[PDB]
C-alpha cells in the first residue's frame, strides 16, 4: 500500500517532463518529423 | 523443360534472394529472429484470395512464369512513400522499403505461388493490387503530433 | 511566388485522416447556414449526412492548402484527392 | 616483458592511424597497411628494444578518386612526438616544420599530455590545420565497433543539392560536436556534413545526416 | 550500478582456462587489498634485528633510520590472485626508488612477511602508511573492482547453415573504464558494452549513444513482459540525441532550447 501510494508521483512527475519535452514534435507533409523551430528529429518518421 | 531463356530469368530470381539472405542475417538480425513487425500482412491476403475465387483444386493454372516474375519486380516500385523524381528522393524512397520488399518476394517466390497458394491468373493480379492499395493506406498521415 | 505549380506537385495524392474531418465540419457548418447544396437531399436531412454525402460523390467545392515546413504550399481540391 | 607491451600499443596505434588516413581519402600503399608486427619492431626498434618516434612519421596524397570528391584535399603529415609533456619548445619546432614544407594537414600524435599553455598555440597556425591525438585513444579502431556505424562525409556539390530537397537552412540538421570521436577522427571541420548510413530493425537501412558544428 | 559487459574473441572465449588468465589481468589489486598487517619497530641496529621470528630470515638473506616499517600479506588471497613476492616488490621498486629498502620472505615460511626502512619522524613514518595503502596499485585496470565469469548462449549459424545454439564465455564488471578495458589484449576490443552512456559518449561519439541508450530504456521495458513498438522509443532517443550532446528530461536541459519563451516557462 505505501509503495503503490509513493510511487504513483514518482511516475506521474515522469510523465510530465517527457509530454514538456515532446508535444511540440509533428510529422510534416514531406515526411521528415520536425519540432516547432523546424529542427530535423528524423528524416522520415520510424525510419518507415 | 530445356528453356535457357527463361531459366535466366528464374536464376535471377533466386540470385536476388540469395542476397536479400545474405544482407540480412549478417547486417539487419545477426541473432536470426525472423519474426518482426512489418506492415500488410500478406498471409491473411492470399488466404482470402483463395476463398474468393475458390482456389481449391488440383485443376492446373494457366498463370505463366514470366507474369509471375516481371508481376513482383514490377510491384516493387510502385510502393510510394516519397514521391518526386529527384534522385535523392529515389534512394530515399527504395531504403525505407528495402525490408518490406524483402518479405513480399520471399512470399512470392514462383514455387510457392504455384504449388503452395495455387493461384491462378485473375487471383494473382487482384493479390498485386490488393498489396498495393494496403500498404498506401498504412503510411502515416501528416499532421499527426508523434 | 511560394505557390508550387501543378505539375510540381509532390506531397501525397491520398486525403488524410486530419484532412478529411476538417472538410466535413467545414462544410457541414456551410450548409447549416444556408449555402447552396451541391447534391440532390433525399431523406438525410442532418447537416453532416449531406456533407458526408458531398463527399462520397467527389462534389465538395473546396481547396486545401497545405503548407510545408518552409512556408510555401501545394493547393490541392477535394475534386481531385483521392479518398479510401 | 613490459618492453613488449610499450611496442604493441604503438604498433597497434600505428595501424588506426593509417586506416584513419586511408579514411579521409589519402593514399596508402596496401603493402604499408598490412605490415605485421615482426617486420615493425626491426625496423623501429634500436638494439635495446626502444622505439624512435621520428622514424614512424610518414606523408601521403589523396587518391584519384579523392581528389575528384573533394578537391581541398592536400598532403597530409602524420608525426609522432619524442617528447612525453609537449611543451612551448616542442611545439614552435612542429609550427616551423610544417610551414616550411608546406604540409595542408599535420596529425600530432603526444604521449602523456599537453599542457594547456601550449593548446593555444594550436589555433594560431592557420590556414594549415594542426589536430592531436593522445596515443592511448588510438589503440583500439573506434570505427570497428559495432555500435559505430560508417561515416561518409558529404561533399560541396552533394551537401547543396540535400539542403534544397529538404528546403533547409544549414542551423536545421542534427549536430555532431568537434570533440566528439568520430568527428576528430575524419578531421571535420565546421560546416561540412557526414551521411551516416545505419542499420534498422524496421526498415532495414536507414540514412541519416548530421551537420558538424 | 556502472557495469561493462566484456565480450572475449573467440578462440579464447571457448577456453576457460584463457579466460581466467583475461580475469586476472583485468581485475584491480591495490597493496591494501593483500596486507595483513602493517607494523612499526625501532630497530637500530641495520644489520641485526630484534625480532626473533624473522631472525633466521633476515641473517641469512644478507649473507639509514632506525625505525622499522614491517608489513604481513596474508597467504590465501595471495595465492588465490596468483601474485609473488617478487613482482609484489618490483611494483613498489619503481614508485618508491631509492627511498626504501625491500626485503622479503620466502613463500615456505610461516609468516608472509615484507619490510621496509627509509634510507622528527614518527610521524612520517604513518603518513607514509597511509601514502602506501591508498597509492600503489599492484596490477590491473583502475576502477575495477570485480569481474564476473558469465556463460552466454549465443545464436550463430552452423556451418550447414542451421541456427543452434553456442555457449561462451564472458565477463562483466561492476565499475566502469570502457577506454582502458578496450585496450587488454584479449578483450574484443570491437564489441565491449557499457550500461553507462555518459561514458559511451566520450569513447565511442554520438551514433552509438544512440543505439546504447536504445538498449537500455528497452531492457527496462521488456523486463516485466511488456512491449513497446519501436519507433515510440526511437523517438524518444532521437529527441535526446540532436543537440550532438545528451540533453537531459529536465529543465537545465529542456529550456536551454531557443523555442519561444512562453512555451519555455511553462514548464
Amino acid at each position: 500500500l505505501i509503495d503503490t501510494a509513493v510511487k504513483t508521483a514518482e511516475t506521474g512527475y515522469i510523465q510530465r517532463r517527457l509530454v514538456k519535452a515532446l508535444e511540440d514534435i509533428m510529422v510534416h507533409y514531406d515526411g521528415t518529423t520536425r519540432n516547432s523551430l523546424g529542427d530535423i528529429i528524423q528524416f522520415l518518421y520510424g525510419e518507415d | 523443360l530445356g528453356d535457357v531463356e527463361l531459366q535466366k530469368e528464374l536464376n535471377s530470381e533466386y540470385e536476388q534472394l540469395v542476397s536479400d539472405r545474405k544482407f540480412l542475417r549478417e547486417i539487419v538480425f545477426v541473432n536470426g529472429d525472423h519474426n518482426w513487425p512489418l506492415p500488410v500482412n500478406l498471409r491473411r491476403i492470399i488466404q482470402n484470395a483463395q476463398q474468393i475465387f475458390h482456389l481449391d483444386r488440383a485443376k492446373a493454372s494457366d498463370l505463366t512464369i514470366p507474369e509471375i516474375i516481371h508481376g513482383v519486380r514490377d510491384l516493387c516500385k510502385k510502393l510510394f512513400v516519397l514521391r518526386g523524381e529527384n534522385e535523392l528522393i529515389k534512394e530515399a524512397q527504395q531504403n525505407a522499403t528495402s525490408l518490406f520488399q524483402c518479405l513480399v518476394r520471399a512470399r512470392l517466390a514462383t514455387r510457392r505461388i504455384l504449388e503452395e497458394f495455387r493461384l491462378n491468373r485473375d487471383a494473382f493480379e487482384w493479390v498485386l493490387g490488393t498489396i498495393e492499395a494496403q500498404f498506401q493506406r498504412s503510411l502515416v498521415h501528416p499532421g499527426e503530433m508523434v | 511566388e511560394l505557390a508550387i505549380l501543378k505539375e510540381e506537385r509532390t506531397t501525397t495524392p491520398y486525403l488524410t485522416k486530419y484532412e478529411r474531418a476538417r472538410i466535413l465540419g467545414t462544410r457541414a457548418l456551410q450548409i447549416s447556414m444556408n449555402a447552396p447544396v451541391l447534391v440532390d437531399i433525399e431523406g438525410e436531412t442532418d447537416p453532416l449526412q449531406i456533407a458526408m454525402k458531398e463527399l462520397s460523390q467527389r462534389k465538395i467545392p473546396l481547396v486545401i492548402r497545405r503548407y510545408l515546413p518552409d512556408g510555401s504550399y501545394e493547393d490541392w481540391g477535394c475534386d481531385e484527392l483521392i479518398v479510401d | 616483458e613490459d618492453n613488449n607491451r610499450i611496442i604493441s600499443r604503438l604498433w597497434r596505434s600505428f595501424r588506426t592511424v593509417k586506416e584513419m588516413a586511408a579514411d579521409r581519402g589519402y593514399f596508402i600503399s596496401q603493402e604499408e597497411m598490412d605490415q605485421s608486427l615482426e617486420e615493425f619492431r626491426s625496423k623501429i626498434c634500436d638494439s635495446m628494444g626502444n622505439p624512435q618516434r621520428k622514424l614512424m612519421s610518414f606523408l601521403a596524397n589523396p587518391t584519384p578518386e579523392a581528389l575528384e570528391k573533394y578537391s581541398d584535399l592536400g598532403t597530409l603529415w602524420v608525426e609522432f612526438c619524442d617528447e612525453p609533456s609537449v611543451g612551448i619548445k616542442t611545439m614552435r619546432n612542429f609550427c616551423l616544420r610544417i610551414q616550411e614544407k608546406n604540409f595542408s594537414t599535420g596529425i600530432f600524435i603526444y604521449q602523456n599530455n599537453i599542457t594547456p599553455s601550449a593548446n593555444k598555440m594550436i589555433p594560431t597556425v592557420s590556414p594549415a590545420i594542426i589536430e592531436t591525438f593522445q596515443e592511448s585513444d588510438l589503440v583500439v579502431n573506434i570505427t570497428h565497433h559495432e555500435l559505430v556505424p560508417k561515416h561518409i562525409r558529404l561533399s560541396d556539390g552533394e551537401k547543396s543539392q540535400l539542403l534544397q530537397r529538404y528546403k533547409l537552412k544549414e542551423s536545421q540538421l542534427p549536430r555532431i560536436q568537434r570533440e566528439d570521436p568520430v568527428a576528430r577522427y575524419l578531421g571535420l571541420k565546421r560546416g561540412q556534413v557526414v551521411k551516416i548510413i545505419r542499420r534498422s530493425e524496421t526498415s532495414g537501412r536507414y540514412a541519416s545526416y548530421r551537420i558538424c558544428l | 550500478t556502472p557495469a561493462l559487459t566484456v565480450y572475449l574473441d573467440r578462440e579464447i572465449a571457448l577456453d576457460i582456462e584463457k579466460a581466467k588468465v583475461i580475469q586476472s589481468s583485468i581485475e584491480y589489486t591495490t597493496l591494501k587489498n593483500v596486507t595483513s598487517a602493517t607494523e612499526i619497530y625501532y630497530d637500530p641496529d641495520p644489520t641485526s634485528t630484534v625480532i626473533e621470528e624473522d631472525f633466521d630470515t633476515v641473517e641469512a638473506y644478507f649473507s639509514q633510520s632506525p625505525w622499522l616499517l614491517r608489513l604481513e600479506l596474508d597467504r590465501a588471497r595471495m595465492l588465490d590472485k596468483q601474485l609473488t613476492m617478487n613482482q609484489v616488490a618490483d611494483k613498489i621498486s619503481e614508485v618508491f626508488s631509492d627511498d626504501l629498502f625491500v626485503m622479503w620472505s620466502e613463500d615456505n615460511a610461516d609468516k608472509l612477511i615484507i619490510r621496509c626502512r627509509v634510507i622528527e619522524e614518527d610521524q612520517m613514518l604513518k603518513r607514509i602508511e597511509a601514502h602506501m595503502l591508498d597509492l600503489i596499485a599492484l596490477r590491473g585496470i583502475p576502477g575495477i573492482s570485480k569481474v564476473y565469469m558469465v556463460k552466454h548462449k549465443v545464436s550463430v549459424p552452423d556451418e550447414s547453415g542451421e541456427y543452434k545454439n553456442e555457449e561462451l564465455w564472458a565477463l562483466e564488471t561492476d565499475g566502469i573504464n570502457l577506454a582502458e578495458v578496450m585496450a587488454v589484449p584479449g578483450v574484443d576490443s570491437s564489441r565491449t558494452y557499457s550500461n553507462s552512456f555518459v561514458e559511451i559518449l566520450s569513447v565511442l561519439g554520438i551514433e552509438a549513444t544512440r543505439s546504447s541508450l536504445y538498449k537500455e530504456i528497452l531492457n527496462v521495458i521488456a523486463f516485466d513482459g511488456s512491449y513497446v513498438n519501436y519507433r515510440h522509443m526511437a523517438l524518444l532517443v532521437d529527441v535526446m540525441t540532436s543537440r550532438g550532446y545528451l540533453m537531459a528530461i529536465t529543465r537545465h536541459g529542456i529550456n536551454r532550447a531557443d523555442t519561444g519563451a512562453l512555451m519555455r516557462c511553462s514548464f
